[PDB]
RNA sequence: UUUUUUUUUUUUUUUUU
RNA sequence: UAUUGUGUUAGCAUGGUUUCGAGAACA
RNA sequence: CGUAGCUGUAGAUGAAUGCUAAUUAUAGAGUAU
RNA sequence: UUCACCUAGCCAACACGAUCCGGUUGUUUGGGAACAAUUCCCUUCUAGAAGGGUAAUCUAUGUGCUAC
RNA sequence: UUUUUUUUUUUUUUU
RNA sequence: GGAAGCUGGAAGACGGAAUCGUUAUUAAGCGCCAGGUAGUCCUGGACACUGAAUCC
RNA sequence: UAGACUAGCGUUGGAGCACAUUGUUUCAUUCGAUAGUCCACGCUCAAUCUUACCAUAC
């Protein structure tokens, strides 16, 4: 049983009874989510803006079809946490079964280069 | 005395139909979505299109054809060894019906859409 | 034996009887009720619902 | 998750300690009153306004 | 409708019980509700709209994860805390995988109705062959016993 | 002699490492449905590796007053000697425990 | 006044190796250096407890 | 399921669901 | 008493070149100790390659049919080399490759050729790390916010039974 | 026809250990015996230490009571006696806060529980010659 | 409406592992009746509910072929009572408790 | 006599350089902590491109063609930022509670019946204890002839009794016997607001 | 029954650009 | 809510608990 | 519930059930003919 | 609960324990046998065709043969 | 039951 | 690892000799599940129906 | 006065587990010997863990 004579004679009750929409209520929770989830709402943003893979240098890298090679590789590679950074060098073909990791493996190499040229030589060169 | 159903005469594998006069068990509703593939299709308006051979009539006799079925009937009557006492399987009729309903296939003996229901 | 029988003389004393009867009623009584009707406007407690 | 937890024995390196010092300031808080009177405190001192 | 912002609806908040809660004699007797245990103990019933706030804008996946929602409040055997971190985590990992419209194109020519004569690519995996004895290969760069070369 | 105190087992480095893996489990737990979850609606079976580790199947049943990991059972959680000697030293009259039946 | 709970396996093992510390004849250096740390003092008299 | 007793027992307990299933040998 | 896995008894993916991994006369290793990942080591190459030029009218069609088709059977290649070795031309050439610290095992080998090619571009591979560095900055912003969470409810949370409503 | 005799029989061959009105056990002896343990060894100690010092036992307690409260409330003259200490050992079973209001412990606002000076029924029984387990500090000797 | 409401029945079942222990209850029960207020005490009714028991098997001494075995009894008792038009909350539900 | 013979530290060349430098590979121990969502997702890109490359199995074709099936149906969710309301938060926004307890929320007899575990302090609760059901009688109950039969259609049969002809709801979605009572009490309105049409 | 917080390759871990 | 090494020579002929095999219990 | 009773077939000289190009189910993984 | 009463008729790998011995006494990744003649054919490729080999002995248990 | 049915039986229960 | 379709010319009608024991709801047949904490036995544990004979 | 006799009835094949001869860098340390603490031993279940073994290394 409800009586209709008092709410129509009162403004406090009659917000009580009246029922607002759904959509009226969902406009004002997106306002809500949005301010305190401020630093939340993007999770793939290395999208085409930067082509996954590699935009530096695309094209006859490590592909053993033809003699000497054209152009270098480099790119990066997403951390297990999903919060570093750090380069590539590396690329076989599409898999990478083998990364050089960051720069810190690259200067090793260098230094070693000299070393190894004129060890390959009397190796196994002359037999 | 070998009688099919026992005491109660149960039947677990068929299906009746709220028109007509025409029950089928669950093997036959396999045959009969795949063979009107072609109404299915257009009622809704390549991947999408890829049991498209499967449609042949012949094609559903043959060997290859024979194998197809027997792959999406998993024959639910068979479970493990474990299954025993009140643990037993109850009629698969449930899921059976709400798909032969939602697809919106027609009733071989006359044509209607979706009015199959359990029993 | 004597140690063993000491719960029965308690039970047999008629002045531990009258209390019985007498104690306080478990919360999980009228709360569940309640929340049947749907209402959010009452306080089991009693010195919390003054 | 916690079904497999419930098994083997509990810790034992985590039992109270028998300390006399804490065994004496137990026995002096026993005996503390109970000045609370949440809901009687609200009650008084309300009947002069309405009169 | 304004008992809390952060919540626009009617009807969230109920009433709290008088039911004794706590250890009658442990370590843990300082310990009454958890941070998260408080906020059920003042609700009518737990819900699971709060973790609806961003979904993937891809219509595959949004729906698949939307359903999830809807069954997983409607359950009994999961934790509220667990109901949480499961749909948290299974937003993230949609997003980092290729659109839907570009898997199913590489999984159907790669697997087509019905198979072939060569189509298993496992051919000469005998078991009693490689991996059985036959005291045949070492990984391994240093080693001081030789035992291949030994034999 | 001296009957073992029952209360607390010996020194057991087995013992310890299947409760390990109880641990590894309860916080892995989530990630297991998720990832049957990404293959069910992909339509594609394809292994777990990761579930090798941490998996539900890696404990076993093991004796708590032993050591041993068969001759266990779920209501007793003992072996053959861990329900004598607890039976024999009155410990389970309280729990409805009649021995004179067969 | 302190005394720490010990688990009373450990009571009986304390004395099997003390009784026979000044008593009987123990071989092997490593024994009793290593003996010489565990139940050398008494366990509520420790300056470190696991 | 491996002698002929309680291998024939699931195939007998099918038939009183109903459902078919050839009998003959086994 | 079985085997845990079956995909240790089969052949996974190509190397292209075939080197002995057990050597006999390798040096010693230097250096790579501080990053304990991917040592290098010198070794010897071994060249392999296959042209199907030379096989007969009975054996090149049905090679033919399964390579270039449209999916591969029988791994697109003959069995053993019963009788094709005389086509089978392979040229020896030392060779160098890396191996895992704890782990042991092969990564990947390079052949002498493109080793020297490698060192006549270090000026132009040198100068591309410089594009790389540009974008840290960028990509940092937009990848810190890549962490889904549920929405606060507490906002150190209110007792709201009915009182209070008037503290409020 | 048995009736009586054979009741139980269909739950006890026929019936699911998840599926039964049968409750477990092994949890409450859990948290039982490891607790009767605790009791025996810091029994006998608590008391030694207690009655270590006889005289000058109560002016501790009297000046702690001036810190807690301040007031004295229950002074006394020097004519009369202040208190009798009990030795008395903490709860380690974790027991649940129920609303039972004819339970013993549930109204419990201390963590420590009067411990029995004498006992006259020990709770482990034995049914036989054998002796209760951890209760044997010397190690044992052979006539050798 | 919540004013509306009336106790129709309460149904009050136990579950003891002893048969002295569920003895004890009836007598205590019946003691707390016979004392209240109105000339009548309500007077439940009873039902038993059987007795459920439980016997797990174990081989039996170690390093043998399985030629004896030794079972373990464990027992189990049950009570039901029954009410009709419970007027007095407080003196039934204190009293089967207590 | 058996298993004692030792043997000497043979690890002791200089080309042993890389040992006992850096902590060992990863320990089950350590496990405890869980995946980052970041590593979860890296898994399935890697495994999705080696089935692809010919790694196929006996039992891969079969799981595909079932899939395949489902679509056909229509129970797939392939489409040739959303902020959604979830159901259960929609059916408290429309719901008529009552204004304090003189006043009747229902207009039919109905009895609540939820089983309450008393006894010694245990240590540990015990589970079934939170179930909470209502029946009512059809016949008392006063309805329309087409009213009458959508009740029992919603419900089936398995609700209702052909003997007495009462109906019974059961609800039980939550381990909490408030937050289970308070749910049955909102579905019961909603089921009368749907029969009335 | 309610649809949007920002975003550059054929080279989506298969192509001689 | 994990926490005091060894799943190794040595048990019938020196062993604590348990038990298989043979024999006995009457006035 | 099984051998039922009852009742059709061949009142079996020929009813042995293992071998396997191939699928059903559990499981993270049981694969190749 | 014959907790009884003799043992030329027991395990040191369930556990405690007399004496000798002390394997960074643990852990990461793997293995732990019984079954080879390769996708065999100038007749064929986006609707089915031709070849698969260790015969060495016991104990305890399911399953089969019976009428001219 | 001359407008009645149209049929084999189990290992806890009408307290 | 369990079960199923199809296919079917695996090795057996030998011996009335001999060795393992049953104190009758015994023996001989047939049918069902409870536990073994995913599946996973022809053994062990446990219930029910038909149920003959002899000088023991 | 048991076994000995009088009824019924399971076997000299093909199959599952296990002991043993012959293989093994590892094929699980073992009980008991002839009326049995001998063959699913403390295998009331071994496809990873259960697993003690070998290889490899921290």
């Amino acid at each position: 049983e409800e009586d209709d004579s008092v709410y129509r004679q009162f403004a406090c009750m009659r917000r009580v009874r009246e029922e607002p929409r759904l959509r009226t209520a969902l406009e004002s929770f997106k306002v809500a989510s949005k301010n305190a989830t401020k630093t939340r709402g993007r999770a793939w943003s290395v999208y085409e803006g930067w082509p996954p893979r590699s935009r530096v240098r695309v094209g006859d890298e490590y592909s053993k079809v033809g003699p000497l090679q054209r152009r270098a590789f480099v790119f990066n590679r997403v951390d297990g946490t999903g919060r570093r950074r750090e380069p590539t060098l590396a690329f076989c073909c599409g898999n990478k079964p083998v990364l050089l990791l960051s720069e810190a493996e690259f200067e090793a190499l260098v230094k070693k280069l000299p070393w190894i040229k004129h060890e390959m030589a009397e190796f196994k060169k002359l037999l | 005395a070998r009688r099919v159903g026992g005491i109660g005469r149960r039947c677990f594998l068929t299906l009746h139909c709220s028109a007509c006069s025409f029950f089928f068990q669950t093997s036959d509703a396999i045959k009969l979505i795949l063979t009107q593939q072609h109404h299915i299709l257009r009622k809704k308006g390549a991947s999408k299109f890829s049991l498209l051979p499967l449609a042949d009539a012949s094609l559903l006799l043959k060997r290859r054809g024979a194998l197809v079925l027997r792959s999406l009937h998993g024959d639910p009557l068979v479970g493990s060894r474990r299954q025993r006492g009140e643990f037993a399987p109850q009629a698969p009729t449930a899921e059976m019906a709400k798909m032969l309903n939602k697809s919106c296939v027609p009733c071989p003996r006359c044509k209607r859409e979706g009015r199959w229901e359990e029993g | 034996l004597d140690e063993t029988l000491t719960d029965t003389l308690l039970d047999r004393r008629a002045d531990l009887q009258r209390l019985r009867s007498k104690a306080r009623l478990p919360p999980e009584v009228l709360e569940p009720l309640a929340a049947f009707v749907g209402i959010t406007r009452f306080s089991f407690d009693r010195r919390a619902r003054l | 998750g916690r079904q497999m937890m419930k098994w083997y024995w509990p810790s034992k390196y985590m039992l109270q300690d028998v300390q006399m010092a804490q065994y004496f300031q137990m026995q002096a808080m026993r005996f503390a009153p109970r000045p609370a009177h949440v809901s009687l405190t609200t009650l008084s001192a309300t009947m002069e306004q309405c009169w | 409708d304004a008992l809390h912002p952060h919540h626009p609806f009617r009807n969230h908040f109920g009433f709290e019980s008088s039911v004794p809660y706590g250890v009658v004699g442990s370590i843990s007797m300082g310990k009454g509700r958890k941070k998260i245990e408080k906020e059920l103990a003042r609700l009518r019933y737990p819900t699971l709209q709060r973790v609806a706030h961003s979904l993937p804008k891809d219509l595959k996946y949004r729906e698949s994860v939307a359903h999830a929602i809807r069954v997983l409040e409607r359950s009994r055997g999961w934790d509220f805390e667990s109901k949480v971190k499961a749909v948290n985590a299974l937003v993230e990992v949609w997003n980092r995988l290729a659109p839907g419209r570009t898997y199913e194109k590489i999984l159907n020519h790669a697997f087509p109705v019905f198979r072939g004569r060569g189509m298993v690519k496992k051919t000469r995996s005998r078991a009693a062959v490689f991996n059985k004895g036959l005291k045949y290969i070492r990984s391994l760069t240093t080693q001081k016993p030789l035992h291949a070369r030994l034999q | 002699l001296n009957p073992p105190p029952i209360a607390f087992p010996s020194f057991n480095r087995r013992c310890q490492k299947d409760w390990l893996a109880r641990r590894a489990f309860a916080e892995n737990e989530v990630n297991g449905r998720i990832y049957k979850n990404v293959y069910q609606n992909l339509g594609f079976k394809g292994p777990i590796p990761i579930l090798n580790k941490v998996g539900q199947y890696r404990i076993r049943m093991r004796c708590i007053s032993g050591g041993y990991s068969r001759g266990i059972f779920r209501f007793t959680r003992m072996a053959r000697m861990g329900m004598l000697q607890l039976a024999r030293e009155g410990w389970l009259k309280k729990y409805g425990y009649r021995p004179g039946l067969f | 006044a302190k005394h720490r709970f010990f688990d009373p396996l450990f009571r009986r093992r304390r004395l099997s190796f003390l009784d026979r510390f000044a008593r009987e004849r123990i071989k092997g250096e490593k024994a009793r250096q290593l003996g010489a740390q565990l139940y050398v003092k008494h366990p509520d008299q420790k300056p470190v407890w696991p | 399921c491996m002698n002929k007793k309680n291998r024939l027992a699931l195939r007998k307990r099918r038939r009183r669901m109903g459902e078919r299933v050839s009998l003959r040998y086994r | 008493t079985r085997g845990f896995r079956w995909d240790l008894c089969q052949r996974g993916r190509r190397r292209w070149v075939h080197i002995n991994y057990p050597p006999r006369n390798r040096s010693t290793v230097q250096m790579l100790d501080e990053s304990h990942e991917k040592l290098v080591f010198v070794c010897n190459g071994y060249i392999d390659r296959l042209d199907p030029r030379l096989l007969p009218e009975r054996l090149r069609k049905r090679l033919e049919r399964n390579r270039k088709a449209a999916l591969t059977r029988f791994d697109g290649k003959l069995p053993w080399g019963q009788a094709v070795e005389s086509a089978i031309k392979r040229i020896h050439t030392p060779c160098l490759a890396f191996a895992q610290a704890h782990s042991h095992h092969l990564l990947e080998a390079f052949s002498m050729a493109e080793v020297l090619e490698i060192e006549k571009l270090i000026p132009e591979i040198r100068e591309a790390f410089k594009a790389s560095k540009a974008k840290l900055a960028e990509q940092e912003a937009q990848d810190k916010f890549t962490r889904h969470v549920s929405v606060d409810l507490v906002d150190l949370k209110e007792d709201p039974v009915s009182f209070p409503f008037t503290l409020k | 026809a048995f009736r009586y005799r054979r009741e139980g029989q269909f739950t006890k061959f026929r019936v699911h250990f998840d599926r039964s009105g049968f409750r477990p056990y092994i949890d409450e002896l859990k948290w039982e015996i490891m607790d009767w343990h605790y009791k025996r060894a810091m029994g006998p100690q608590m008391k030694k230490t207690l009655m270590s010092y006889q005289e000058g036992s109560e002016k501790l307690q009297y000046m702690h009571d001036l810190i807690a409260l301040g007031t004295a409330k229950a002074k006394f003259p020097h004519a009369t006696k202040r208190f009798f200490f009990v030795p008395a050992l903490p709860v380690t079973i974790p027991y649940r806060r129920s609303s039972n209001p004819f339970c013993l412990l549930s109204a419990n606002k201390t963590g420590w529980l009067q411990w029995s000076p004498k006992q006259r029924v020990p709770f482990p029984q034995p049914l036989g010659k054998r002796k209760v387990g951890g209760t044997d500090p010397q190690p044992p000797v052979f006539p050798k | 409406a919540l004013s509306a409401y009336s106790l129709r029945s309460l149904i009050v079942t136990y579950n003891s592992r002893n048969r002295s222990s569920m003895n004890a209850t009836i007598e205590n029960l019946k003691n707390a009746l016979r004392w209240t207020s109105p000339s009548e005490s309500s007077s439940p009714s009873s039902a038993p509910s059987s007795a459920p028991s439980s016997a797990p098997s174990s081989s039996w001494s170690p390093f043998k072929y399985k030629y004896a075995l030794r079972h373990y009894v464990f027992e189990d008792h049950r009570y039901a009572f029954a009410f009709y038009d419970v007027n007095s909350v407080q003196e039934v539900v204190s009293a089967a408790l207590g | 006599k058996k298993k004692r013979g030792k043997k000497e530290k043979v690890i002791l060349n200089a080309e042993q350089v890389a040992t006992k430098t850096r902590l060992p590979p990863i320990r089950l121990e350590d496990r405890i902590t869980p995946e980052p969502p970041a590593t979860v997702a890296r898994n399935i890109r890697s495994q999705i491109s080696r089935a692809v490359a010919g790694w196929k199995t006996k039992r891969m074709f079969t799981y595909r063609n079932k899939y395949r099936l489902r679509r056909l149906v229509g129970m797939t969710h392939d489409i040739d930022g959303r902020t959604f309301v979830t159901p259960l938060t929609k059916l408290q926004h429309q719901a008529a509670l009552p204004r304090s307890p003189l006043h009747a929320r229902f207009d039919f007899p109905h009895t609540v019946h939820y089983d309450v575990f008393w006894g010694p302090p245990q240590v540990e609760e015990e589970p079934n204890k939170s179930g909470c059901w209502v029946s009512f009688r059809v016949a008392d109950l006063k309805l329309s002839d087409s009213q009458e039969q959508r009740l029992l259609d919603i419900l089936g049969p398995e609700r209702y009794d052909e003997q007495t002809g009462v109906v019974c709801l059961e609800a039980d979605v939550f381990p909490q016997l408030n937050h289970n009572a308070a749910y049955l009490g909102d579905i019961l309105q909603q089921l009368m607001r749907e029969v009335k049409k």
